[PDB]
């Protein structure tokens, strides 16, 4: 019932704050890609969407 | 693993995917 | 077991007949991409050039584009997920799941439930009135080609997932925030520039910049909580110094309970937009946009700009539901999966670690869930240029793709 909450309370000081080396890893890491995803998705879409607008 | 007794290659889905995508760009914007 | 006629009927494709280089998977994976992003570009067949603008809601989740082939993109499977999770998850349908006779079961019974669902959202959002004139036929032509684009996307997610990077529930998701970002921001309509000429005019209009802004703060947060560990010590108590420590992921149910429960959510309010504008309207009552009343009401999100300080008790309300549900889902996709203390034992005497693990995993599942939950909803209080939650599962997802580019770079 409440010894729940407190095994919670051990994890929770077990929680090590980031490395802002680590941070900026994976946060140039995971940017990155959705530019690549991004960069393709738009590379589809406007010039699909100019198109079916302009014989529209 | 699966009890699927039918195994379709890969490309064969590519293929009707292009097929469906063919069709319906045609029906829709075959108007001129 | 009774299903296994079926399970034989549906097709699936063929494993790869050798291993692939990841140079490969890659190739496979761009196409699965190419093609996604092109069906959203081809409209549905309808004589009838027109729909009642759109459910600002079902996309995102969903990596779907209403009004086109991939009307229902993801739905369908996820609403599969969601189910299977329910059922089996809680207790209400009993597998072991380590011995294959019940995976081949699971695996392939959501398969088949997801093609069901295919149709069944297809009819559900044409009733919901997604497009308007129900001509029999033209609704009958509409239903046949939304659910058949789903259905691909059900088959191009298993190529992905024997042939490429990552899965298609999640390339398909990430996909989509990806290029909404990328278009709203840079596209010929983009934010992004409408701000700058503002910004030439002295005439800054903030909410053209404000997205954007949401956009990167949600992205920044979320990438934080990817990066949060959990240092388990390892003080061999045998001579002094012989100590270590083996950091984890705190997110050890990961972020699956939020698409699961955002989606189940979704789900909620489609369901009951066809309930209503078809007869009771249990789960609620929708106008002009959606449900202003009803569990649908309190289960909706305010975004897609900035911060809504209208009704902060739905706000709390909705809070408590993202986080009890993800909580759910967190503790059944734990269960169905294999981060259970009994499973996770035989991996790593027995019980010796079992009941060591049982000590510990439990409350991880519970804290990580319930962590994600919040950080989704005050995601969607933000609001983003791409969802919030859309932002959050996309950061996640491409970054557990890069992971498996190294553990496949091996």
């Amino acid at each position: 019932l409440k010894e729940f909450i407190e095994e919670c309370r051990r994890v929770w000081l077990v929680l090590k704050k980031p490395t802002k080396d680590e941070y900026l890893a994976v946060a140039k890491v995971t940017a990155l890609g959705i530019s690549l995803l991004g960069i393709i998705g738009y590379i589809i879409h406007v010039p699909a969407t100019y198109i079916k607008g302009i014989l529209k | 693993e699966t009890f699927s007794k039918i195994r379709v290659k890969p490309e064969h889905v590519i293929g009707v995917t292009v097929a469906f995508v063919i069709i319906e760009a045609i029906l829709t914007y075959g108007r001129f | 077991k009774k299903l296994i006629p079926i399970l034989e009927k549906i097709p699936e494709v063929e494993l790869p007949v050798k291993e692939i280089t990841f140079k490969e998977k890659l190739k496979w994976t761009g196409i699965v991409l190419v093609l996604y992003f092109i069906m959203g570009c081809i409209d549905v067949y309808t004589a009838g050039a027109q729909i009642p603008a759109i459910f600002e809601f079902w996309q995102t989740i969903t990596a779907s584009r209403i009004g086109t082939l991939i009307t229902l993109g993801i739905g369908p499977i996820v609403t599969a997920g969601i189910i299977m999770q329910l059922l089996v998850g809680s207790g209400i349908i009993q597998m072991d799941l380590s011995i294959p006779e019940n995976r081949a079961l699971f695996q392939g019974c959501q398969k088949l439930l997801s093609i069901i669902m295919c149709f069944v959202e297809a009819v559900l959002f044409v009733g919901a009135g997604a497009f308007g004139i129900l001509t029999p036929l033209l609704a009958f032509l509409v239903i046949i080609q939304i659910a058949f684009g789903s259905i691909i996307l059900i088959y191009l997610d298993e190529i992905v997932s024997k042939y490429g990077i990552g899965s298609g529930i999640g390339l398909f998701i990430a996909a989509g925030v990806s290029q909404t970002i990328f278009v709203g921001a840079l596209g010929p309509e983009g934010y992004l520039w409408k701000f700058l000429n503002s910004l030439i005019q002295g005439v800054p209009n903030i909410e053209y910049i404000a997205p954007i802004i949401g956009t990167i703060i949600v992205f920044l947060m979320v990438v934080y909580a990817e990066c949060m560990r959990v240092e388990i010590p390892l003080a061999h108590g045998r001579i002094k110094g012989a100590v270590g420590k083996y950091p984890i992921k705190f997110v050890y149910v990961s972020n699956i309970p939020v698409i699961l429960a955002a989606a189940l959510f979704a789900n909620i309010q489609l369901w009951g937009l066809a309930l209503y504008r078809m007869g009771i309207p249990i789960l609620g009552h929708y106008e002009g946009g959606r449900a202003v009343d009803g569990i649908a009401y309190y289960l909706s999100t305010p975004y897609g700009l900035s911060s809504v300080i209208s009704d902060p008790i739905h706000a709390i309300v909705y809070m408590i539901a993202m986080i009890i549900t993800c909580v759910m889902f967190g503790i059944f996709w734990v269960e169905t999966t294999g981060l259970d203390p009994k499973s996770m034992a035989k991996r790593i005497s027995e019980k010796a670690i079992e009941h060591r693990l049982k000590r510990y995993i439990p409350p991880l599942t519970v804290m990580s869930s319930a962590f994600v939950g919040f950080l989704a909803t005050i995601a969607n209080f933000i609001g983003a240029l791409g969802g919030g939650t859309g932002v959050l599962l996309t950061v996640s997802i491409v970054y557990r793709m890069y992971e498996q580019l190294l553990r496949e770079r091996t």
